[PDB]
């Protein structure tokens, strides 16, 4: 005697796509319900599986010039400390050049880890100068203009001799926060005391005025790459982070 | 601190683990799974497209194209768009899930049509022009709004190519940029009834692969319906 | 019996042969005897343009269909591609310039598969790249395997370029009054693991 | 046979086999060169000298003989893993091909003979496949290829 | 290259493995199952026929005939047709699956009637002329449009023959060319309601066998509804 | 560092590479990947003429500079010769015809180095030859190593033909009234142990 009774639980025929356990199909179109092996044939064996792949590749976030006209202690550039940052842009074709790190984290509600600001100098073996990079712990909105180069030394920072055989200084901003993770508030209409996206701001001071002869540029440009190590993101969401017009 | 200074122009030196100030081990996360594992992430079937039937005994055929060119609604929107441009080559089945909205007691059918074969004109609602025989043959599925209201079936890796891609130009961007096509044909839909809407979402499978990382689409490219 | 081009003969007979392969006691040439690699997997000068003070940031100094470019009488490899229909392979690119130390700025060279699409110029580093900085290096090398949607590239009539090498200004090239306001640039390319398939008399 | 089967699939791959059967008399004499030009089902080939044809893989055959059939095994040569049954689509598209190339039958040596025997010789062309593989079921009764 | 030349007229020599030019091993396919295994192929239940009820308390009886003669709709269509002519003899159960379209709250019944027995006139919608007792006896099934909308039941190999075939002539083509018949009788279908349509599809079973290969139907014979 | 084309760089840097050679799990082509032999040491149809009843005894049906003939776009091997200056090798010739058994007569095919000079036509058998007899065989094969005064043949600008294949009527081709009074003939040639030397962009 057939006796296999099962009660119909709640959420009858309800659909959920928040995860794969419920998003996965319940049947297949494939004949005999077959499957597929792996195939790196024309893929050079470069099989991707993690977003880390992008969040670890230093991409160009911003460029700032260091003119000889800049005097000692003068703030050259200020940048918030959150992966969602990038200001690079090209006129035509019209496009807001987002960074790898950014384009990834932009799809998450939270993040944490050590952001890495790589600074590349484009001088000539004839210039000479130093720039102090200072990270002021806090939130993406803290008036910082009122900070002497001296005052800046209190916070963690690093100076760099531009004129040299080397060309890049790597600034690893340690995860410093009152919260375990920061949120992608760049989606919200306004800002709220507490709901922050960055753990502070980065500053580029003029340690030593840029010196040079006369048959060389009157300044030196600097590319600022951005990437992250020990990064962690969670809570999927959609949003194309716009440009942070500094 | 040695990794605080290096020559990025040199491919080797650039891989030197960066380190500026003294830090301690971050520790352990409080949530089980890693939300950055593509498989687990896209595992969350994201939005693809949506359409609405107007007359009875008609059909809609939307293609699954990675083409960064094809702007939505007639193309990849939101997340799906963004994702399928982070890499150059894609291949593998895809767990599609379509939600039905509105009408009721409407009998329906749907079949997956591989790239390079006969199929009703894309992104257009019209009276099907295919032999019921032909339709079914490609493997189809029947259903009724009343009894269900949603369908989750897997889409096969049936293509004469090794892989497909979104970032392409004119020509190739018209052949090697498609997974395949889906076609939904309704039946018994006296418009004297409510409207009939369909929502399609795609989720990546474990049998899906991703090759070679590209530079993500610039914000201006990321569109949404 | 072996190799391509088979012959079926009814009224058959044996082959007549005289002498055998004589190895030169004193070679008449010291260079490796021609081989697939000798003539195909070697370097060739593809394109060559200039980079000036006028070139603004991100300016594309060169957009090249590396592959298509190689397919041309100008280079010996042509002799191998000119007679085969399809072919898969890897590529090694080498771009070099000569900026005077009194010059400053930089360029970025990236091997982008197919087309740059709408990718963020600022992330070109994701692709196999090579950064050039006046104050540092004047040359860069990149090597990549076969990356395509198809199992091979069709020369006679291609679907879409395998590789589109792009070279943009990573940092405006400025100088001091008097210094040369430019610097020529060259691009070298070569096939790696050249796999040829299908002999054909075609040409287009 | 081969056709009627594959006609129900979207893709295929493998070595097609063209068997040529000669119907001469022990008094004729001639040779025919069979040349396979790798490519797609639509490539103007008329502009190819018998000489040029030798560049591509091919095989000549002496009709006059104790044997009667030459077996031409066309190796799977393509830029794609499989070819598609585009014969269902309205038109053709650069890339969507059904064949891996075209086969040619040249006249290697003019047909000689006395006078009390036919002024020609007919040839049947059988077709089959080895190492064949088809997948992706579909329905379609392939029509005749009016050469 | 020895298999490049042979005498096809000789049954032995014709089996010589052909080989003209030097080739390498093809390799491994990327998809699990082999789509050319008849069992797995036809495993995809293909289209058979379809009909529509007009009046209430009526019935339709369609036969399952391989007859290449019987042209559709009153006969084997599309794939099913093509397939059942690739060989001479067939026997074994068949997993039929019928889809219901349109109407609702319509009670229905269906029974399989073996070849050579009493059964309502074929391919015709009329008031059944069989004892409810007789119908049921042959093993029947009741169902309701509202609750379901589709039925998948297996059809038995109940025939006094060893096998059936399609390719035949007049006489035999009228007896040894049939598996059996199916009959669907509706009830409670006030036509004041929507129309009622039925779609029947057949799939081959593991217990199904196929004997002796025939020359496939010439294109001109392959018809479709 | 290896192969031809060397590059000396002062402001050097390392090479950037991604991925590695991926061997097809499922080859996209089953034919041996192009190689020196694939495209060079294979057979090609050189020349082709007719032999009639009109052709008297000893009539030269064909005088060919085998080598020079191969050096031509028409054949794939060109792709290897077109880019090298000198080259030594061996040759394998195959001449075939199709006379109807109702025909009778014969031809002689000889590979004579340089020129026939004033050698006795009646002794052409001394050279690597192949005799054709209607009543017997319809095909012949000849294979010879490198025989020259120089250590290699110069394609772009030759000194004197390496081989001069000659085909003369060994025995008048007669027939009975009604039979075809002719028979086409073809000549196949190929390089053996093809040794290429000196890559050059020249053409003439
Ligand atoms: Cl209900």
């Amino acid at each position: 005697m057939m006796r296999n009774e099962t009660r119909v639980s709640t959420t009858e025929n309800v659909v959920n796509l928040s995860n794969y356990e419920d998003a996965r199909a319940k049947m297949s179109f494939a004949l005999d319900q077959e499957d597929w092996k792996s195939d790196p044939s024309q893929g050079g064996g470069i099989k991707i599986t993690h977003f880390t792949t992008w969040t670890s590749i230093p991409t160009l976030a911003a460029q700032f010039p260091f003119n000889a006209s800049d005097s000692v202690g003068q703030q050259i550039k200020v940048i918030p400390v959150d992966p969602y940052f990038f200001q690079m842009t090209n006129t035509n074709p019209d496009q807001k050049c987002i960074t790898a790190l950014a384009s990834i984290c932009q799809m998450f509600c939270f993040w944490r880890g050590d952001l890495v600001f790589d600074f590349q100098v484009f001088p000539t073996k004839y210039h000479s100068g130093r720039l102090l990079f200072c990270f002021v712990p806090g939130n993406e909105l803290i008036d910082v203009t009122g900070i002497t180069l001296k005052q800046a030394t209190t916070a963690p920072c690093a100076v760099m001799d531009i004129a040299g055989v080397q060309s890049t200084l790597r600034f690893r901003v340690p995860w410093i926060s009152d919260t375990p993770y920061r949120v992608n508030r760049y989606t919200k209409e306004a800002h709220q005391k507490g709901e922050y996206t960055a753990i502070g701001k980065l500053i580029v001071y003029c340690y030593n005025r840029l010196t040079s002869p006369s048959n060389v540029a009157h300044h030196v440009r600097v590319n600022v790459y951005l990437s992250a190590i020990n990064l962690e993101c969670f809570a999927p969401l959609y949003h194309a982070m716009d440009v942070t017009t500094q | 601190p040695v990794g605080a200074i290096t020559t990025i122009e040199d491919p080797v030196l650039a891989k030197k683990v960066p380190e500026t100030f003294p830090e301690l081990k971050p520790g352990e996360s409080r949530h089980t799974s890693d939300h950055m594992s593509i498989y687990k992430f896209m595992g969350r079937s994201h939005f693809l497209c949506t359409f609405t039937f107007n007359s009875n005994n008609k059909e809609y055929t939307f293609p699954i194209t990675l083409s960064s060119t094809s702007n939505p609604p007639h193309g990849l929107p939101s997340t799906l768009r963004w994702f399928f441009n982070l890499f150059q080559l894609y291949r593998g089945p895809l767990d599609l899930t379509i939600i039905i909205t509105g009408a009721t007691d409407v009998d329906g059918m749907a079949w997956f049509t591989p790239v390079g074969l006969a199929v009703d004109t894309p992104w257009v609602e019209k009276e099907s022009a295919l032999q019921i025989d032909y339709k079914t043959a490609l493997g189809a599925v029947r259903f009724n709004t009343r009894r269900t209201g949603n369908i989750q079936i897997r889409l096969p890796w049936y293509s004469y190519l090794y892989a497909v891609s979104g970032a392409l130009d004119g020509l190739g961007d018209k052949t090697d940029s498609t997974f395949g096509l889906v076609s939904i044909q309704i039946a018994n839909y006296n418009h004297s009834d409510e409207y009939l809407s369909f929502s399609c979402y795609l989720s990546v499978t474990e049998q899906s692969e991703f090759y070679f990382p590209r530079a993500p689409l610039n914000s201006n490219a990321m569109l949404s319906t | 019996g072996a190799s391509y081009f088979t012959s079926v003969d009814q009224s058959s007979v044996h082959t007549a042969e005289v002498g055998s392969h004589q190895i030169e006691p004193l070679k008449t040439s010291v260079d490796k005897p021609g081989s697939k690699k000798t003539q195909g997997e070697k370097f060739f000068l593809i394109h060559s343009a200039r980079w000036l003070t006028t070139h603004a940031l991100f300016h594309e100094v060169a957009k090249l269909d590396v592959v298509k470019l190689l397919y041309n009488e100008q280079f010996a490899v042509q002799g191998l591609l000119r007679y085969h229909t399809y072919a898969r392979f890897g590529i090694e690119i080498q771009v070099q310039i000569n900026p005077t130390p009194f010059q400053q700025g930089g360029l970025i060279c990236a091997m982008v598969p197919g087309d740059q699409s709408y990718g963020s110029i600022a992330s070109l580093t994701v692709y196999p790249h090579g950064l050039l900085n006046c104050n540092i290096n004047n040359v860069v090398r990149i090597k990549v395997p076969f990356i395509y949607t198809r199992g091979a590239y069709h020369f006679k009539d291609p679907q879409y370029p395998v590789w589109e090498l792009t070279i943009r200004v990573w940092s405006e090239l400025n100088i001091g009054t008097g210094t040369s306001a430019y610097t020529s640039l060259n691009v070298l390319a070569r096939f790696t693991d050249l796999e040829l398939h299908g002999l054909t008399p075609l040409s287009t």
